[PDB]
């Protein structure tokens, strides 16, 4: 299968990346960091865990993929692997495997510290409640890395220069973070005879960052439809990087 | 209803002095002459489940050493197990085992009343709500009421209107409330513990009273509760691990996550030297009690110190001395025993909590992590709060956690 | 036939960008597609391969259609102005490419030593020349068994001899039965080359043929220059009534301008007297016949001295 | 006299990188440096300009200092590969070197007439074509009347139209008396238009002279491109055996390499016996001198078409 | 002279750049922002902490976005080799930058603080218009000081590194060290020393962060509490006056400008 043989280019040509190395490295600082002053100073330090894996794990999904077809189409290799045996779906869907065990394995240098530092400095940590609470938190933390990896291949599908690739990719990182959120509290503070209450737990099911913290709290609605939300977040928008893709 | 002179007294000494022996009697027993009984060990006063068992009419009367058992629960007549009268100034009720369905001790009218060293077991199935009290005082001026041990009574020492009495070292555990405190001006207590409480202090109205040196370990919704006390004075006061739960009766008071000090439109009094300790809240400010001298605390452990909403600041230092905080990452360059930096308890992410609780989904993002640092870059948009210049670096109260 | 274009017209929006382009390329020719930079020679290019689809006709890449993936097995390519992903490495970059085109991975080691890239293997892309890249982009083209390449711009940036020694990779090839296509814009240096060229014009193609088709076709003259000829007066004048402009130069020599139409009529007549004493032709080149197509059928010229 | 450099022995690092050349120029001559991709070409074109320092060794430039801001007005200079200012107007980027250099405002809208960008200016340079920016480029060298220019690769990316036509510039030039320097790397192609090459190799300079002095210095073969043959094996049985390496081309087409003492009498075969549809005598050109003066001091050819 | 043609380029290039607009607007919304709120609370100390800490956050980005491809985003265009070839020094061409681009910031804070002002004298009604011409006089030349301390980090580091990708990264890491990186290690250094690891040099390790020393110079008549100020209030321990502030914000400049010229001149 071809979706493999351009995903082992994606893992050899990212791990390379200085540009990740330097926020990986920074991610998994600020794990233990975060773990030092919740030990020595659990759903106390893993919901400040949450806080800082919405931080550098979209940001890490648009470092990995932002260039991921709009710098090929630039560097030329783009027009030359369409004619090689390759559909367009295969070099879509095989970046996004190559990009997705990336942050796969940059969790598991970040948080595989973390949990170290947990299970290592508490003495008496429980570590039966750790691993099922860990093991939710590490799938959780990758399925919001593959959304924004997702939404790095529709704004680098439509775009035609590398620049301007950027300019969308910190725009989509500043909407989705500390944008979305600030105009839900500015609906709550400075408005309360038009906007009700009780339907907001339902407008926190449009921001995949904000169904990855419901699903480190545990609320109206089940745990699963949460997780049937966040898996609906990968495919849509991986079927609409595709249909942008066969439009170039 | 028969009196104490149809017992058995043998008199140790002719100075209206008796004594009553080992061994069991019955029925509700009635002072109607200054007798100064005692009695043994083995005199197990024991009544039948009806009637004031033992009510005191005459002065000066020093019961000692009786063992009471099953008196009446009908707490609209006021079945007691001491009753005393107005005109039954200067009574002395030392070291007494009390065991019945009512109240322990009702006393009404009377001056100079002496309740020392007694041991007051209420109940065990009623529902805390007909109890009956344990140390009841009505507008009482004079009294003494020291070192006793009062369990499973209904709101433990009630006291109404009473003006001047000290309550000194009694050990309160397993009640619906601890010390309640009706009109009471210019009471005092001092040293008194309360464990397992639905409400630690209940202080209601009463003003000018000194609240001093008391301890309050694990109990529910409400470590000290006061209600419009004025002039007052809270000094050494340790009010610990104050969890959430429920009152079951909801009368005066509602259910709460935990607070250890509630303060309810009260206006002057100094709040000094106190030990508020691994509670829900730290301490509750409500709007309209404000500006009050507040000095010296020890906030430690809290997973919210003040809760305070309101828009207008509240200084909380007096003559440059302030309280210390477990949370104030400060420095200390002038070694003083201050702080360098004020220290401000809330954000305006943190009174948006309180005034809108659909936030608390949104209380994890990135965004809130945003507002919290946007008020410590940027003090135009910091509500003006509850600070204090000038916080404490070390544990003042290094002695009230033996 | 390698490449069968049986009249396509591709258009964009209403403007037809390709007019009626009918080609045919036999398997052992190599063949030079020449236009300006707008819509002419890249649109035919992209044809050929599975990149667009006839508006109006249809193409057969080796007697198939374009996009099947049994085509694209023994087809290589080369665009211009690659560049390679630079964090990566020279053989990986090979290894990654024989993968995809399911060529063994004992031809990529061949590869690298056939480019001359065995000394710059293993180190980063971004520390390649504009020249290293383009032996590493035409590594790839070479994977597989290619019976028919695309190079465009194949050239620029390399060494004079490493140009040289690239058009003999390609003699080979050419002899070896797989016919190729160039698509330069620097006419002198592949004009040796071109089997047979296709120059064409912004719309249309305008003519295709061989070089000696080319030049019999377009009437353009020739300098047959002569020297150590003998008697050079009666040999000057006979060339006047014949039409041409017998320029008497000093040193024995004689400069004899023609059609060349009449070519082959005047060099058995320079040879077949017994005194031609080291000829010279000096043919008009390709950019000479690109000047005459574009200004036949697509412009003007440029004044006196402009561009 | 534009350039004398006399006597250069550049070494950094204690390297020797450019070893001893004695380069002159003429008032008028169209100078061609045709260096490898290494120590060779650009280390001479840096000391040109003065901003490199020769270390033991003069350069004068135009009889004066090497880097005075006198010579410096009446300099021209292109470099490899430009993109100028992506932001930026077509106009505006030259009129600001036109303030630099200290020419007069007037010059900036003729040039822009001259170079054919006039239809495409007070338009971005993100928007410009790689042709478009080297056309920009040509025109920031000739501004303010230049009298040595010094061009690196200036026909890239360029239409074969507009490569035709800026070599006409190039004889404006020289005709006007301003010596022209091109550092080029597609060397079949700009060997019409240099008076003199300047080719070097490891280091030093390896020969120089006219294009007919270089072939005086060294017996080059003719190839003969004989087109429309009678049948391929029925020569290349006898050429071979005649020991003339001759190949083939197409189906009926041949070139034949001679000894040049044995054109003519072979050009009586290919006349008289069999006669073709074309014949085409090539002389030794740039490109196969550049083979000979590296196999003279150097590298050695390749093995069976690599590289 | 050629200081000022090669000066009115990057004047009419700097001003084409869409992302230098963009957060240049932002200076100007944010800083009628924080003075409108400040017109409804009343106070006056709190305006001048959070005019200079907004200053902090955006005259350093606005200067970084301009010029960390000052050299190297010349090199690997191909136009720095050209312009050696000009009748120009290798010192008029960074001098000439630094004038070109050191107008714009001049221009950007004046958009910014000049509606700053309009948004005051427009709003408070009864305001000293000396004393606001007086404070906001003081925040335009000083915040231009500022801008042109990491215009000149700009230069260094684009003379050393050979590639923009990586100029852009080292950029980032300047504006992240000196900004919001250096007050957190003076803050931790502090709090877990407890305020007794150095009690006099402490205070003059506030000098070696120009963001520090432009908060202590706009910070000098509105002191007013200690916390607004937080890791602001060891300038009360400094004993050098106000005047050497200044110089000491021009010696950022003349330090980190001899050094961006003395990378150049080795290029
Ligand atoms: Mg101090």
């Amino acid at each position: 299968n071809q979706v493999w043989n351009i995903a082992r280019k994606e893992l050899s040509d990212g791990l390379r990346n200085r540009w990740l190395l330097a926020i990986s490295l920074l991610f998994a600082v600020l794990a233990v960091g975060i773990a030092w002053l919740g030990a020595a100073a659990i759903p106390a330090t893993i919901a400040s865990l949450a806080s800082l894996a919405t931080f550098l794990m979209p940001l890490i999904a648009l470092l990995l993929a932002y260039d991921a077809i709009v710098g090929e189409d630039e560097g030329g290799t783009l027009m030359l692997l369409l004619t090689y045996p390759l559909g367009r779906g295969q070099i879509l869907l095989g970046k996004f495997v190559g990009h997705g065990l990336i942050l796969a394995l940059a969790v598991l240098i970040g948080f595989g510290c973390a949990a170290l530092a947990i299970a290592l400095l508490v003495e008496g940590v429980e570590l039966g409640m750790l691993f099922w609470a860990f093991g939710r938190f590490m799938i959780s933390s990758t399925l919001l890395g593959w959304v924004f990896l997702a939404f790095a291949y529709v704004l680098s599908g439509k775009v035609n220069e590398k620049s301007s690739a950027a300019g969308l990719a910190l725009g989509v990182w500043f909407l989705f973070v500390l944008v979305f959120d600030l105009v839900l509290l500015a609906l709550l503070v400075l408005s309360e005879g038009k906007f009700n209450p009780e339907l907001l737990p339902w407008l926190l099911l449009l921001n995949p960052t904000d169904i990855y913290r419901l699903i480190n709290l545990s609320l109206p609605v089940p745990a699963a439809v949460l997780w049937l939300c966040l898996l609906a977040w990968i495919g849509v928008s991986l079927l609409l990087a595709y249909a942008i893709f066969r439009r170039r | 209803a028969p009196q104490s002179i149809t017992t058995l007294p043998l008199q140790p000494d002719g100075e209206n002095r008796w004594r009553l022996p080992a061994g069991e009697y019955q029925g509700q027993f009635t002072i109607e002459q200054p007798m100064q009984l005692r009695c043994e060990p083995g005199a197990v006063i024991q009544s039948q489940g009806q009637g004031s068992s033992l009510l005191i009419s005459a002065p000066d009367v020093l019961v000692e050493g009786c063992t009471l058992y099953e008196w009446g629960s009908d707490l609209t007549a006021m079945d007691s197990a001491v009753f005393i009268l107005p005109a039954a100034e200067r009574a002395q009720i030392s070291n007494n085992r009390m065991r019945g369905p009512g109240f322990g001790v009702f006393v009404d009218g009377t001056r100079d009343v002496q309740v020392i060293g007694n041991e007051i077991d209420g109940d065990a199935g009623v529902r805390s709500q007909d109890r009956g009290n344990g140390i009841h005082l009505f507008a009482v001026s004079g009294a003494r009421v020291l070192h006793n041990h009062v369990r499973n009574a209904r709101d433990g020492i009630y006291i109404d209107t009473s003006n001047g009495n000290h309550l000194e070292g009694n050990v309160i555990e397993d009640v619906r409330y601890g010390v309640h405190y009706m009109f009471a001006n210019e009471n005092s207590l001092i040293d008194n513990v309360t464990r397992r409480t639905r409400t630690g202090y209940a202080l209601m109205q009463s003003r000018k009273l000194t609240v001093t040196g008391n301890r309050s370990e694990q109990d529910q919704n409400y470590g000290i509760l006061m209600n419009y006390i004025t002039y007052s004075t809270i000094t050494g006061n340790f009010v610990s691990d104050v969890q959430r739960g429920d009152t079951g009766g909801d009368s005066m008071i509602s259910g709460g996550e935990g607070k250890a000090l509630f303060i309810y439109n009260s206006l002057f009094n100094t709040i000094e030297n106190n030990h508020f300790e691994k509670s829900s809240l730290g301490i509750h400010l409500t709007a309209g009690s404000e500006d009050n001298r507040i000095s010296g605390n020890a906030f430690v452990g809290n997973q919210q110190q003040v809760k305070y909403v309101a828009s207008r600041t509240q200084e909380w230092s007096v003559d440059g001395r302030g309280n210390y905080w477990s949370d104030y990452l400060g420095w200390d360059r002038n070694n003083d025993g201050l702080g360098d930096i004020a220290y401000e308890p809330n954000d305006n992410v943190d009174r948006l909590l309180w005034l809108y609780p659909q936030v608390r989904l949104l209380m994890n993002s990135p965004s809130i992590e945003v507002l919290r640092w946007v008020q410590r870059a940027f003090p135009v948009i910091k509500s003006p709060g509850v600070q204090d210049s000038h916080p404490l670096m070390k544990l003042p109260t290094e002695k009230l956690l033996t | 036939n390698a490449v069968e274009i049986q009249g396509v017209s591709q258009r964009y929006g209403s403007m037809t960008v390709l007019h009626d382009l009918n080609l045919n390329l036999g398997e052992g020719e190599v063949l030079g597609l020449f236009g300006h930079n707008g819509a002419g020679k890249t649109t035919s290019m992209k044809l050929i391969l599975g990149l667009l689809s006839p508006s109006e006709g249809q193409v057969k890449v080796l007697g198939r259609a374009p996009n099947d993936p049994q085509v694209r097995r023994q087809l290589g390519y080369l665009p211009e102005n690659v560049t390679f992903y630079p964090q990566l490495s020279g053989r990986e970059t090979l290894r990654h490419f024989a993968r995809l085109k399911g060529a063994a991975l004992t031809q990529v080691d061949e590869l690298l030593e056939q480019v001359g890239l065995a000394h710059a293997a293993d180190r980063r892309v971004k520390t390649y020349s504009k020249g290293m890249r383009q032996r590493l982009g035409l590594a790839q083209a070479l994977l597989g068994e290619p019976r028919l390449l695309l190079l465009d711009e194949p050239t620029v940036g390399l060494d004079p001899i490493a140009t040289q020694d690239l058009y003999l990779l390609i003699d080979r090839l050419r002899q070896r039965g797989t016919s190729i296509i160039l698509c330069s814009h620097v006419l002198p240096g592949v004009e040796a080359h071109i089997n047979r060229a296709a120059i064409l014009a912004k719309g249309c193609l305008q003519a295709v043929g061989s070089l000696s088709q080319l030049r019999a076709e377009a009437g353009l003259p020739v300098r047959i220059r002569a020297s150590g000829i003998s008697e050079r007066d009666s040999w000057l004048q006979r060339w006047t009534d014949a039409g041409h402009s017998a320029r008497g130069l000093s040193e024995s020599s004689i400069e004899v301008v023609a059609v060349n139409g009449h070519k082959l009529v005047l060099l058995r007549q320079l040879l077949g007297e017994g005194e031609p004493e080291d000829i010279e032709i000096h043919q008009p080149s390709l950019e000479d016949l690109y000047r005459y197509y574009m200004e036949r059928a697509g412009d003007v010229r440029a004044q006196e001295g402009r561009l």
